[PDB]
């Protein structure tokens, strides 16, 4: 296992840079210079609050993947909530700047109100009150084992049947409940563009709708693409769990490969808001 | 881009039937509306969805058409007047993509003459 072993960290630790340094700069710039613009400069805020959280906490990971766990009980159980958290957060505080965009397209005349309302004073409870009441289950099982040699910090849960619960409840909140919101969201939205001549009533707010509407379909799709395959694997052991897929040992070794290095790819979503910054900050 | 042209004028008697073309091809992501200018003096223009809108000189005697298929517009011309011989413009609004404004064109002109 030398060759996950000297992977993972190295990954680990470029992420943790990137994301540093591009959440670090987009959040100074954006509450502090005061660059942002609209809505969803608010909710890229959020997100890069949220992706900050999960940076500061990858070096333990890192640490774990290397050699061992000296940290702790609490610190596993602080980072496994600081995950839960970023991870709920940003799967649906995705699915907010799509339903800002079709209410700005779609219904562009009095959309000020639900515009405005909708992120100044209900982002908060649709998104961070349910993310923080979803990781109760990280307080209550989150610990640090002592089995022979190295120390492990991960979850574990008493009986497999509330393993496969839980995968199947994040399985299903975050890539289903956002991904069909976004679905009906960009196809209406898709829909519209293909059709309407001129968007509002005005030129200018047909290129600006345009324009403000073109670099979160881009984001979302980078998004997407990046979680769906670890999202794949995991579906694959859970129908292990479950006895409906059986095959040699070999499988059970190959899968376990596979979900551990695509987990350590799908982690990459944390710098996607400062490289679509760079990409679109000419 | 996309490349417009104009033709079907030349010297033609008076009481005679012609039909002008202006195609579009190229970069073309959407066809909205084509009409024919004569300033800027709108004597037609068929939206994509057939509602047209005739000048008031030429109430009840003009025809457009459109062929979605071959981007082409076709002026129906008939019972020629002094007054009509003058140069046709054909103006067009395309979009060369999705999030792309909206984008203006113009033809290069065509010149129709009434026997006298
Ligand atoms: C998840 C699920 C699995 C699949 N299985 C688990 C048990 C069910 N499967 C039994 C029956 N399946 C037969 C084959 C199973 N092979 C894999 C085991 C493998 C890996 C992961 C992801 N991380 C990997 C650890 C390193 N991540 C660092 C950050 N992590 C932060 C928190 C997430 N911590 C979870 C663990
Ligand atoms: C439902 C779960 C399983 C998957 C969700 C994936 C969604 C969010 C992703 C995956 C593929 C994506 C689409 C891929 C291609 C296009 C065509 C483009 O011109 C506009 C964006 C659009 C329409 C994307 C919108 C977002 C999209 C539908």
């Amino acid at each position: 296992a030398n060759f996950n072993k000297i992977f993972l960290p190295t990954i680990y630790s470029i992420i943790f840079l990137t994301g540093i340094v591009g959440n670090g700069l987009v959040i100074l710039v954006m509450g502090y210079q005061k660059k942002l613009r609209s809505m969803t400069d608010k909710y890229r805020l959020h997100l890069s609050v949220a992706d900050l959280l999960f940076v500061i906490t990858l070096p333990f990971w890192a640490v774990d993947a290397v050699a061992n766990w000296y940290f702790g009980n609490f610190l596993c159980k602080a980072v496994h909530v600081i995950y839960t958290v970023n991870l709920y957060s940003s799967v649906w505080i995705l699915a907010f700047i799509s339903l800002d965009r079709y209410l700005a397209i779609v219904h562009a005349t009095n959309s000020q109100r639900p515009r405005k309302l909708l992120a100044e004073k209900v982002v908060y409870v649709g998104v961070w009150i349910p993310a923080l009441l979803l990781t109760i289950p990280d307080f209550i099982f989150a610990n640090v084992s002592e089995a022979d040699d190295r120390y492990i910090c991960d979850r574990f849960y008493p009986n497999d049947l509330w393993v496969v619960v839980f995968q199947f409840q994040h399985i299903m909140v975050g890539l289903i409940l956002p991904g069909i919101v976004i679905l009906s969201c960009y196809c209406i939205i898709i829909s519209r563009l293909k059709s309407v001549r001129l968007l509002s009533g005005s030129r200018e707010k047909d290129r600006n709708l345009r324009r403000i509407t073109r670099p979160t379909v881009i984001l979302i799709l980078a998004f997407f693409a990046c979680w769906l395959p670890y999202y794949i694997g995991i579906s694959i052991d859970s129908f292990i769990l479950l006895e409906i897929i059986k095959q040699g040992c070999e499988f059970e070794n190959t899968v376990h490969k596979w979900i551990s290095i695509t987990e350590a790819l799908a982690f990459f979503h944390c710098c996607l808001n400062p490289i679509l910054y760079a990409f679109l900050g000419a | 881009q996309v490349q417009l042209q104009e033709s079907g004028g030349g010297l033609v008697q008076a009481g005679e039937s012609l039909r002008l073309s202006c195609a579009a091809s190229g970069t073309i992501f959407r066809l909205y509306d084509m009409g024919w200018y004569r300033q800027r003096e709108l004597v037609a223009s068929i939206t994509s969805g057939g509602s047209t809108k005739y000048g008031d000189s030429v109430k009840g005697r003009f025809t457009i058409s459109r062929d979605n298929a071959k981007n082409t517009v076709y002026l129906q011309m008939s019972s020629l007047k002094p007054e009509d011989t003058a140069v046709y413009y054909c103006n067009a609004e395309y979009r060369t993509g999705i999030w792309e404004e909206l984008l203006d064109g113009w033809g290069q002109g065509t010149q129709v003459t009434v026997s006298s």
